[PDB]
């Protein structure tokens, strides 16, 4: 979800871009700026949240010894998702 | 007598000459002086593995394995057998590696400049061979302080042997085309000689002291890995001039295939890395299911392994001569101090000597023979 | 007590004599130095700074220092004489690229926090 | 054990002397080397047409950086820093903060390659395999400042070689 | 001792000890201690006086002769009064061998250079004047031998900054290369790697 | 073949630092305090020789 | 009309012969000349590209700087970069050459070839494969065939 | 399951690899 | 001052200065000096050239990475100018040629692309102008050359009130145009000459960018010592150890140099003037194979 | 024997499509060697092998003659080969990517890009982090 800044920049995933005044846009002209266009916050925000049927869920990210380290959590928090440290995706145990 | 400055590896070399007679010589050196050893003092063990690697730059794994071998001593832990095998595989193809490019190199100077293209090919597929193993065409940084970084891939014994049953007869073309050739006779025979007492006062090692007559091979009187068990002959010369220490360096190549062949044939089977994941990480898979593991695995890529405090100095028969480390450890993660002794500095010390009552082209050869790469000259 | 081990003088009157020695070959050798690596300097600013450089060791009151200062100029010296040394080296002891530090506490509060 | 390896002695009889006669004067040796170059010049040179053919690499091959992301499209450096902490050359620069989300990602991620030694110390010391060096390696710059990479060239790093790092990383994990 | 543990020779160290108690009782008048590492490393710290004496005897005693000169080093520790330790690693092909020599010096007291005995020593000894600032007496030919000509300081001492002070770079209004104080781009990142909680019990200092 | 001179040591000429670098800096001798997020006491062993912090700035491109 | 067409034309032509032959000569500093001689090996052969093996510094057309520059080599590489016939052109192969590399943080090394001499190509690697460095000099060969001296002149 | 599989020399070894110095004579007096 | 603005450092290659200076004419004689007088201390340079790229090239090493940006233009455009100069908040004119071409007159060169330049920079909000005129400049003068610069000095001040003006007397350096064109022959008596050393130049624009009460003044750079055209002539020719462009040069070059008392001059920046005694040997080196000219005060 | 290997020639002439296909090849890629058509590609490379020449010379790729934005009949570099044939090219495997593609994933480019130095499109490095320090915003209103 990369947005335009009102002078005209792109806004990078960090937010980051020139002030009206900042003379570094002088580096831009006659060239472009690098900038990523898939955003991974949005990207993960698009994710279903999964539905399993324990209080405790594994998540290692996918691929076995391809994914991250695995990691253990708890789903007793009827009011929130729990959400993976490190791969950003969501369980839930079946409300209602 | 007149003084000439031959400026820009790169060399400056300072000459008196009475008409082509060599009166004096003097190299200035620290050219490549990058200070290595001081900026050692600011990483750790395996953060300077890697500067090695740059040390004596034809022979890589050489000084990755002396490194290896100090820091193991220190540590007192050994590796496991395949990767002492390993090592000494690819010590003996580093070898063939380093022996073609100081040939081929000298015949260059001296002006015959075929072979070197015959043998760069050669070069190449060695080339491949440590990519293969680490990703890396030269500097591998393969060889580590408790074994290897990888296992080899399914295929690449099988290639080995491959390129290794043929070599013989491109030495043999070398040979024929160098050897007996008159003109080579007289570029290198009684060129440069020294006698086996100022060899040994000089502090010279390798093929130099061979090429006098002395009977010395660190991987024959102080075996280090698995040499050992591995036999093969110890060329020696008997006149202490360019065209023995030639000889030398062929009947090595000669050798190291020999030995090539012994450890294609009595590869074991095993682990690469010793078992002790507080000097060695783990692998990835346990590292990923273990909590030891990835604490280990954190601690050992942020901090590293402390070393027990003492002073060691390690020596191996690295095809340039004895290389030698002195590693000093005061007990914390990062070395104290690392001096390291390269062949290279006392042979150009004693080139000097050697180019005494000659042309001014022989002084090339003697550099040539001397085999002299002053990224470990200059440090 | 305190005895130290001499490396080439007693006392301090042969440290100046070496001294003396020392900026008599410096003064001989600041011509041919100008002329052979065709400085664009005058002489008489070669010996103005040799001059300058051996006054920044006056206050040294220690003849082993004295004498160690005295062997690295003699090894300075003997590169000048050898021409090992190249125009670059023997131009940098002028400073001639690098903009005046002022000196008065004015001047450096403007610049920045360096005191 | 050892050999000797110019302890020959010539013969002295008059067949041996007439024939290092008649190789010193009809240069024998000579026209034999003569030979040797002339067989070499009828074989097949070892020469490959770069750029239509290439010389051949492996899966360990270490090349232009990159950085990974998961399935979903998540971004997979969590800011461990452990690349940093090891890079030999010191040519990583991190700064982290927490996302929008609560999610402990980087805001800062720059490579200097013309620090970097190509070691791959960084992909080796990562724990969810986020740095990886590619197999590019024909990236050569016309600027010294377009090599100092930046979070967002190493992303489109890895989302341009995203498929043959992948395949790289199935050929050779089994190995690590 | 399972496999991850080094082999023990206590028959070399058993000899080196031995080979100890020979050179400490031929030399007293120089001699100052012996010792031998666990990983059989034999090496003997000397007063400085004695550098000619003990190099000479090791070489030509018939029980010794170390006729090979390994390396020449210093090492550099701050905190001593005596700041420099000079290392001679010397190896003996008769005996297939290897010995240390150590010494100690400070910034102005001259060691008694040992090219009379090593020719090998030569530039070593040369390379420790440039690196460390260590005078040797009677030095055939003694001056800087890596440093670039003009170099002010000597960098492999502990005080000397990474560095430098001085850095080179290209002018075209002299139109010559030029020295200036350093300025760096990006400082030089320094870690605090070290950790609480010591690792080898066996080394521990008394409290004091 | 002893000078028995008596003078305090005062290297700065030798060593070949700056001028500026030796009359103006001001160095701090101290045991370092322990880590409080650990309870471990192997750092605060010995003493520390360190120098005053001086300006670091930005760098234009790259930040 | 013709004009701006016979000198296109023309800079055509001498572009062409400029980068159909360049002959380089090579500071071997360091390991990376190890592989610019791997460049110049069978299997590259940087020959058959017009692109002779060690010219003399007299009659070189680009140098490649390939290996480490400490400071007491920069002054013989700006006199050795002085005596070069123009148009000449500089390529800095490898870290060391690049931006110091692993040698960065040293008293005794230059930070980059670049403050020491205009460089038209980088590089990068440690070493760069033969292969990488025969892109760079291909790349080179395609930004002078990009230059256009005789339009400039013309338009002035 | 799946049994170890690394890089090994083959049963029986590798064939033998030629080493010795191979200048023939071409011959003639 | 816009933070990004703010000086920080001591003066050095990787420091930082505040001045985003734009040098239009940075090819040239005295571009070089003033692109390298301003990278080595921190600032940034924006430099827009028409030629190719190969001859800027000298320039690179001038600054610190990222610190010089080149950028194409050409004068008869004005959104190349505005472009160019939209960040900057110094910009300099250098832009100045000695001859005639097909495409570019006096008028062109010294009248039309100045006045532009201010008028973009006016726009754009750059804070300082400086511009560069002769010293021998005047509406009523003979030459094209000192006419057109005239002309063009007042209407860049019409342009920019505010602007600076500097005007020196016959720059004379390593590669300059009149000790070379001198020593290069192998009429007088009644000419007189005040030359001015590059560096001297150099260091006054610096300066005038460094001074903020030199907004609307304008300024004559001059040497130390007057000389007569002939024996400044022999002085040259003895330099070189010899025996002793079209038609503008040569009535430039006889026509005497002006004296301005009243405008303030090199030393009012604080610049001790270079004599010419000290540089002749230093750029007339090269053309060889003392007894100093007399001067008029 | 030799009228074989010009028969071979010959062949090798018409196996290109003709002279014209011949010139092309010759002109274009100095080799005008005939092998096995193993893909195609979506910017127009054309990739063939022939197992009977030595390692190295076994596969090769012709460039096609418009990428992206330019005139490629001559300008052809190896940066313009995609990932998949640039895995298959340089021998990191023996599966080119028509018999097994590799995995997609909705963030891969779907359009790869060759070296862009010396380009507008050139990557420019700059800071992604935020202002460190905020600076006081003085009022509007007067004082007195
Ligand atoms: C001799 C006259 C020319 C023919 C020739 O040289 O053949 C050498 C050819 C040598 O065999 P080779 O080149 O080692 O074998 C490689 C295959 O032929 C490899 O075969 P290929 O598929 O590479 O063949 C390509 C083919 C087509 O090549 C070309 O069209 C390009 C070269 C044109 C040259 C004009 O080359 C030719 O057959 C024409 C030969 C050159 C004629 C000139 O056989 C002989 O003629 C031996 C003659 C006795 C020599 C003593
Ligand atoms: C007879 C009078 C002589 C007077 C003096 C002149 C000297 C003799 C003139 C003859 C010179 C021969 C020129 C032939 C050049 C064509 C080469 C062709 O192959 O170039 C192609 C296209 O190159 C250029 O586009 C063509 C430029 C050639 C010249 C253009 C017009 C010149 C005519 C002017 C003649 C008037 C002479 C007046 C001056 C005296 C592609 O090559 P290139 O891309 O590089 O390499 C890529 C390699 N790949 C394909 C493997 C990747
Ligand atoms: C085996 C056969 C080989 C034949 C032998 C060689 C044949 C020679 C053929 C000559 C080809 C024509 C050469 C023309 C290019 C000369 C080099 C060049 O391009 O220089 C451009 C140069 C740059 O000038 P500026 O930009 O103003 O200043 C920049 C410095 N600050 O511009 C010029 O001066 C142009 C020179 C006039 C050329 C006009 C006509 C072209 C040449 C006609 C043929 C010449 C010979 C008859
Ligand atoms: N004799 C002297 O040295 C002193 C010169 N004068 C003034 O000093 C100024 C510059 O000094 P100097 O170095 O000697 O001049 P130069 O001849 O050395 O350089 C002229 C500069 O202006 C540029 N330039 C010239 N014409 C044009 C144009 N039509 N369009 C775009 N750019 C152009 C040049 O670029 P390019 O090379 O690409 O054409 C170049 O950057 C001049 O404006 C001159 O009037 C001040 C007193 C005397
Ligand atoms: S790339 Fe990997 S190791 Fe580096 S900071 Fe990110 S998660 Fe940590
Ligand atoms: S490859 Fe090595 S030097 Fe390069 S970034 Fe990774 S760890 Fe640092
Ligand atoms: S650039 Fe890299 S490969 Fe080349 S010499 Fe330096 S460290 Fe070695
Ligand atoms: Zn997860």
């Amino acid at each position: 979800g990369v947005r335009t800044s009102p002078t005209g920049e792109k806004v990078t995933h960090t937010g980051q871009a020139y002030d009206d005044g900042d003379y570094r846009r002088v580096r831009f002209s006659d060239r472009q700026k690098e900038v990523n266009e898939n955003f991974a916050i949005d990207l993960i925000a698009e994710q279903p949240v999964s539905e399993v049927g324990s209080r405790v869920i594994s998540c290692d990210g996918g691929g076995g010894a391809l994914g991250h380290p695995r990691v253990y959590i708890n789903l007793d928090k009827e009011t929130k998702t729990g959400t993976c440290g490190y791969c950003g995706l969501q369980f839930r145990q079946p409300h209602h | 007598n007149l003084t000439l400055n031959f400026g820009p590896g790169v060399l400056r070399l300072v000459m008196e000459l009475s008409g082509e007679m060599v009166r004096k010589c003097d190299p200035h050196i620290g050219l490549l002086h990058r200070g290595t050893e001081k900026l050692i003092e600011y990483k750790t063990y395996l953060q300077a593995l890697p500067y090695f690697d740059r040390l004596d730059y034809v022979s890589m794994m050489c000084n990755e394995q002396a490194y290896s071998l100090a820091v193991e001593k220190l540590l007192n832990i050994q590796p496991p057998p395949r990767a002492q095998w390993i090592r000494v595989l690819f010590g003996e193809i580093t070898r063939l590696l380093n022996h073609i490019m100081a040939v081929t190199t000298h015949a260059l100077d001296i002006g015959a400049m075929t072979p070197f293209f015959w043998m760069f090919e050669e070069r190449e597929k060695m080339f491949e061979f440590y990519e293969r193993v680490s990703g890396a065409r030269m500097h591998a940084a393969y060889i580590r302080p408790g074994g290897v970084h990888q296992d080899l891939p399914l295929g690449l014994l099988d290639d080995i042997y491959e390129f290794s049953k043929n070599f013989s007869f491109r030495i043999d073309e070398l040979e024929e085309m160098l050897t007996n050739n008159r003109i080579w006779r007289n570029r290198t025979v009684d060129i440069g000689v020294v006698t086996a007492e100022d060899a040994l006062n000089y502090g010279f090692s390798g093929v130099m002291l061979r090429g006098s007559g002395i009977q010395w091979d660190l991987r024959k009187t102080q075996p280090y890995d698995v040499y050992d068990q591995v036999e093969f002959d110890v060329p020696i010369g008997s006149r202490g001039d360019c065209y023995d220490r030639y000889l030398c360096r062929v009947e090595e190549m000669r050798q190291s295939l020999r030995i090539i062949s012994q450890c294609l044939n009595k590869m074991p089977p095993g682990e690469i890395k010793v078992d002790d994941a507080k000097v060695s990480p783990p692998k990835r898979a346990e590292m990923k299911t273990s909590m030891e593991s990835l604490i280990h695995h954190f601690k050992l890529y942020t901090e590293g392994y402390q070393v027990p405090p003492g002073a060691t100095y390690t020596a191996i028969e690295a095809p340039k001569g004895e290389f030698g480390v002195y590693l000093v450890s005061d007990g914390s993660s990062r070395p104290y101090r690392c001096k390291i002794k390269a062949p290279g500095f006392a042979h150009l010390a004693g080139l000097d000597k050697m180019s005494k009552g000659h042309m001014l082209a022989d002084v090339v050869a003697i550099i040539g023979t001397q085999d002299i790469v002053f990224g470990e000259v200059d440090r | 007590g305190t005895s130290v081990k001499p490396i080439f003088s007693r006392d301090m009157n042969e440290a100046k004599r070496r001294v003396r020695e020392l900026y008599r070959a410096w003064y001989r050798e600041v011509p041919n130095t100008v002329h052979l690596f065709q400085l664009d300097i005058s002489v008489k600013q070669g010996r103005d700074k040799v001059r300058e450089m051996f006054m920044k060791n006056a206050h040294v009151t220690d003849p082993r220092v004295v004498d160690l200062l005295v062997i690295k100029g003699k090894m300075e010296l003997e590169e000048t004489i050898n021409v090992w040394k190249q125009r670059t080296h023997i131009m940098r002891f002028f400073h001639e690229t690098e903009a005046p530090r002022p000196t008065d506490f004015l001047s450096k509060f403007y610049v920045g926090h360096d005191p | 054990t050892y050999k000797f390896v110019n302890m020959r002695e010539p013969s002295m009889d008059m067949k041996s002397v007439t024939d290092r006669a008649a190789q010193t004067l009809l240069w024998t040796e000579l026209v034999r080397g003569l030979g040797m170059t002339l067989s070499y010049l009828f074989r097949e040179p070892a020469t490959i047409n770069y750029p239509f053919e290439k010389g051949p690499l492996s899966p360990r091959f270490r090349g232009e950086h990159a950085l990974r992301r998961y399935p979903s499209g998540e971004e997979r450096c969590i800011a461990c820093k452990l690349c940093e902490a090891v890079c030999p050359a010191q040519a990583i620069t991190i700064e982290a903060e927490p996302r929008a989300d609560g999610s402990r990602r980087t805001t800062r991620y720059d490579i200097d390659m013309t620090k970097c030694i190509y070691c791959g110390f960084c992909q080796e010391a990562c724990p969810v395999d986020a740095i990886v060096e590619g197999p590019n390696f024909e990236f050569s710059t016309e600027t010294h400042e377009e090599l100092l990479y930046n979070k967002e060239k190493l992303l489109n790093n890895g989302d341009k070689w995203e498929a043959e790092i992948a395949a790289n990383i199935q050929a050779d994990y089994l190995y690590r | 001792t399972r496999p991850t543990i080094r082999p023990r020779n206590d028959v070399v160290h058993k000899q080196l000890s031995a080979f100890g108690q020979y050179v400490a009782e031929i030399l007293p008048k120089y001699v100052q201690q012996v010792q031998v590492s666990c990983f059989n490393e034999l090496e003997i710290f000397i007063h400085p006086d004695g550098v000619i004496p003990v190099l000479t005897f090791l070489r030509d005693h018939t029980n010794a002769q170390f006729k090979s000169l390994a390396d020449l080093t210093a090492v550099d520790v701050p905190t001593r009064q005596n700041r420099f330790e000079i290392v001679y690693n010397l190896l003996s092909l008769r005996f297939n061998s290897r010995i240390r020599v150590k010494t100690y010096t400070d910034e102005l007291t001259p060691i008694e250079s040992s090219v009379t005995v090593y020719k090998a020593a030569n530039w070593y000894e040369r390379e420790i004047w440039d690196m460390f600032g260590v005078f040797f007496a009677n030095h055939p030919d003694l001056r800087r031998i890596l440093t670039d000509y003009g170099f002010e300081g000597h960098p492999f001492r502990k005080d000397f900054p990474l560095s430098g002070y001085v850095e080179l770079r290209y002018d075209d209004e002299v139109k010559r290369v030029v020295a200036e104080p350093v300025e760096l781009a990006q400082e030089f990142r320094k870690f605090d790697l070290n950790s609480p909680w010591e690792a080898f019990p066996a080394y521990r200092q008394p409290p004091e | 073949q002893l000078i028995a001179v008596d003078e305090k040591l005062d290297i700065t000429t030798l060593t070949g630092v700056p001028e500026e670098h030796i009359k103006t800096r001001k160095v701090r001798i101290f045991v370092p305090a322990r880590n409080n997020m650990q309870s471990g006491v192997n750092n605060t062993k010995k003493w520390k020789m360190e120098f005053d912090t001086r300006e670091r700035w930005e760098n234009p491109l790259m930040g | 009309s013709r004009g701006e067409y016979v000198v296109a034309k023309l800079d055509d032509l001498v572009n062409w012969a400029r980068r159909s032959s360049l002959w380089p000569m090579t500071f071997g500093l360091a390991c990376c000349a190890v592989e610019m001689m791997h460049m110049a090996a069978p299997r590259y052969d940087m020959d058959r590209f017009g692109v002779v093996f060690r010219a003399s510094p007299r009659q070189s057309d680009v140098m490649i700087v390939a290996g480490t520059l400490t400071n007491k080599m920069a002054p013989a590489l700006r006199k050795v970069y002085d005596q070069m016939p123009e148009p000449r052109y500089v390529v800095s192969m490898g870290s060391c050459a690049n931006g110091g590399g692993y040698y960065h943080y040293s008293y005794s090394v230059v930070r980059g070839c670049d403050r020491i001499v205009p460089v038209d190509i980088y590089v990068p690697g440690c070493p760069p494969t033969a292969e990488a460095l025969l892109y760079g000099i291909l790349q080179l060969q395609r930004k002078i065939k990009r230059e256009k001296r005789l339009r400039i002149w013309y338009r002035r | 399951a799946s049994k170890v599989k690394q890089d090994m020399p083959p049963p029986g070894g590798y064939g033998p690899i030629d080493y010795k110095r191979n200048l023939p004579r071409r011959g003639l007096s | 001052l816009h933070h990004a603005l703010i000086p920080h450092g001591k003066g050095g290659r990787s420091s930082v200065s505040g001045i985003v200076a734009t040098v239009f004419g940075a090819t040239g004689f005295l571009g070089r000096y003033v692109v390298n007088h301003l990278g080595r201390m921190g600032s940034q340079v924006i430099v827009p050239y028409r030629c190719e790229p190969y001859d800027t090239m000298h320039l690179r090493p001038m600054g610190d990475l990222g610190q010089i940006i080149f950028m194409e233009w050409n004068g008869k455009d004005k959104d190349s100018i505005r472009k160019v100069v939209e960040h900057s908040n110094v910009v300099i004119n250098l832009v100045g040629r000695e001859w005639e071409t097909k495409n570019f007159d006096f008028e062109d060169v010294f009248v039309k692309i100045p006045h532009a330049i201010a008028q973009v920079s006016k726009e754009a909000g750059v804070e300082k102008l400086i511009h560069i005129s002769h010293l021998n400049a005047d509406i009523k003068s003979p030459s094209r050359y000192l006419r057109s610069k005239a002309v063009g000095e007042k209407e860049v001040r019409a342009a920019f009130p505010e602007a600076t003006i500097i005007k020196p007397s016959d720059i004379f350096g390593r590669e300059d145009r009149f000790l070379n064109y001198f020593a290069s022959m192998r009429l007088g008596k009644e000419t007189v000459k005040q030359p001015v050393y590059i560096v001297d130049v150099s260091k006054g624009i610096i300066n005038a960018i460094k001074d903020p009460d030199a907004k609307g003044k304008t300024f004559a750079f001059v040497g130390p010592n007057r000389y007569l055209l002939f024996d400044l002539v022999q002085y040259i020719f003895a330099v070189a150890y010899r025996p002793f462009t079209t038609r503008d040069k040569v009535e430039r070059v006889h026509m005497s140099d002006m004296t301005l008392p009243h405008l303030p001059g090199l030393e009012d920046l604080g610049i001790q003037a270079t004599p010419l005694e000290l540089k002749a040997i230093e750029v007339l080196r090269r053309h060889r194979t003392v007894k100093p000219a007399k001067t008029v005060n | 024997e030799l009228v074989q290997v010009l028969r071979r020639g010959l062949q090798q002439v018409s196996g290109h499509g003709g002279l014209r296909g011949y010139l092309r090849v010759l002109f274009r890629a100095n080799d005008v060697r005939v092998g096995t058509l193993v893909g195609e590609d979506k910017y127009g490379n054309k990739y063939y092998e022939d197992n009977k020449q030595f390692f190295g010379r076994h596969r090769w790729v012709i460039y096609t003659t418009e990428m992206n934005g330019r005139d490629t009949f001559w300008d052809v570099d190896g940066s313009m080969v995609p990932p998949e044939w640039h895995r298959w090219l340089h021998c990191m495997t023996d599966d080119p990517p028509t018999t097994k593609p590799p995995t997609a994933r909705k963030y891969i480019w779907t359009n790869h890009k060759f070296n862009v130095s010396g380009t507008p499109q050139q990557y420019v490095p700059y800071s992604t982090t935020r202002k460190k320090i905020q600076e006081w915003v003085p009022p509007s209103t007067p004082y007195k």
